[PDB]
């Protein structure tokens, strides 16, 4: 997996 | 009679209020008396600097938590590179304090803002679930400016616990009215990513929000898909201004960018709307957005008029949010009827895809049954198919009233051979249309390559009222  | 913000940076917050009439019309909502008082918003990100001079005044411990380190303090982890500044920037967009001589102001500058530190560590299903399900009866709106990687080749969504959290949220959150989940559609524009390959944005429980540059264009990072509901301003080229908000280490930034900045603004506007009518359900909220969003001013090569006369684009959804219009309509809004669900399995046999496949089907939308639908809301096309090169595929769904939703556009980087296993492509473009009639599914090979595959399942799922 999870990214900003 | 209303006096606007005196904050030093307010004048630079072009998206909130501007002579150019190319803004989110937020001042119009403030003038009507709405600033988010009494509403609780939580930012699910990499933390929140609760002691920031422009946030402390509105910080709410009850809407915060640290899932990464298992404690109630969501303070960011400081590092030389300032990696964990993201959540703080998003928080400021929603509820930065007003008239305090510091930086700018949030859309809902009187709302209570909280933060869940959950991106700074291993983001597991349990992690997402605890964040999405944090205090469903205290927190009204959840904002998420994160999601699956935007490499333009992956298909990913929430796991069991997260889904269960979404479902419990819209069912039981806010005393039954349902938690409002605002999501950023994604930054995979450069990789030709599709936000319908993102189970979070693609979900009917979340309001997926896209971006528009100051001059009204589709940003380079923007992803197109039929699941996006509306749009809010964000960054573009270097001649276009960006987002002004609170930054890590008690600073003020004028360069918050990308899809990350859009969701928070939507969350803020939705906060103002809830103050205008606290009895709005999670579905009522989506209705308000569809009805009040403005296309005008936004440039796109795919604006099309749906069956009910509204303009929709896969890059903007129903258009730019209008805070003034939102709070206005919210006041006289009559809660919609109970949500009905009509399931229609279409295939009676597998179908070869080849160069192009077309599947027609006349449906009655559950006529004569308790879940008969005449006024559509979300629509899903659950497909299960095999293909040698997934990215070469392009899928379209045409409603009886002629609205053409592109469920999936070509993704040149997607070389997967795993196809789609009961993936629920969702579209918001036929909202309010009568779903009965002939629906058409189109699957085509957008490449010259001799690809091959089989469509084994196509289930049409209609949500709505009568
Ligand atoms: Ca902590
Ligand atoms: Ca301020
Ligand atoms: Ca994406
Ligand atoms: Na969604």
């Amino acid at each position: 997996x999870r990214v900003r | 009679v209303y006096q606007e913000p005196t904050d030093p940076k307010f004048p630079q917050q072009w998206y909130l209020s501007g002579v150019t009439q190319r803004d989110l019309n937020v001042k119009a909502a403030w003038a009507q008396g709405y600033t988010g008082h009494g509403i609780v918003v939580s930012i699910l990100d990499d933390g929140i600097e609760k002691n920031h001079p422009d946030l402390a005044g509105n910080y709410d411990p009850g809407a915060s938590f640290d899932v990464n380190d298992q404690d109630p303090d969501p303070q960011p982890r400081y590092t030389q590179m300032n990696d964990n500044r993201h959540g703080t920037r998003c928080a400021g967009e929603v509820a930065a304090v007003a008239n305090n001589g510091v930086c700018g102001v949030g859309v809902a500058y009187n709302a209570r803002i909280g933060g869940v530190r959950m991106l700074d560590g291993e983001v597991t299903d349990a992690v997402e679930a605890r964040s999405l399900g944090l205090n469903p009866n205290h927190i009204h709106i959840y904002s998420a400016s994160w999601g699956p990687e935007d490499d333009g080749k992956t298909v990913d969504g929430p796991a069991r616990l997260a889904e269960e959290a979404f479902f419990r949220g819209v069912s039981q959150g806010r005393g039954g009215l349902g938690s409002i989940f605002v999501w950023a559609s994604g930054n995979g524009g450069r990789e030709h990513d599709s936000c319908n390959c993102d189970g979070y944005t693609n979900s009917i429980y979340t309001l997926s929000i896209s971006s528009a540059t100051q001059f009204g264009n589709v940003p380079w990072y923007s992803e197109a898909c039929s699941s996006t509901l509306a749009t809010t301003y964000s960054s573009g080229n270097q001649n276009e201004k960006q987002i002004v908000t609170t930054d890590l280490r008690q600073k003020c930034t004028e360069s918050h960018t990308g899809t990350s900045a859009s969701a928070p603004l939507a969350a803020g506007i939705i906060a103002l709307t809830l103050e205008a009518n606290k009895n709005l359900t999670w579905r009522d909220m989506q209705h308000l957005v569809v009805q009040t969003s403005k296309p005008a001013h936004l440039n796109a090569n795919d604006w099309a008029t749906n069956g009910v006369g509204r303009k929709v684009s896969h890059s903007y959804g129903y258009g730019l949010l209008d805070a003034g219009a939102m709070v206005a309509l919210a006041q006289n809004w009559t809660t919609v009827a109970p949500q009905r669900k009509c399931i229609i399995d279409i295939l009676t046999e597998p179908k070869d895809i080849g160069k192009r496949l077309e599947v027609r089907k006349t449906v009655t939308a559950c006529l004569g049954e308790p879940n008969h639908i005449t006024r559509l809301e979300h629509a899903q096309a659950r497909l299960t198919l095999s293909y040698n090169r997934r990215g070469d595929l392009a899928i379209h769904l045409v409603s009886p009233m002629g609205t053409r939703s592109t469920l999936l556009a070509a993704r040149p980087h997607d070389y997967s051979a795993d196809g789609f296993n009961d993936w629920a492509f969702m579209t918001t473009h036929s909202w309010d249309e009568d779903p009965s009639g002939e629906w058409v599914l189109e699957i085509e090979n957008t490449s010259e390559a001799n690809n091959y595959g089989t469509l084994t399942k196509f289930t049409l799922v209609l949500y709505g009222t009568a």
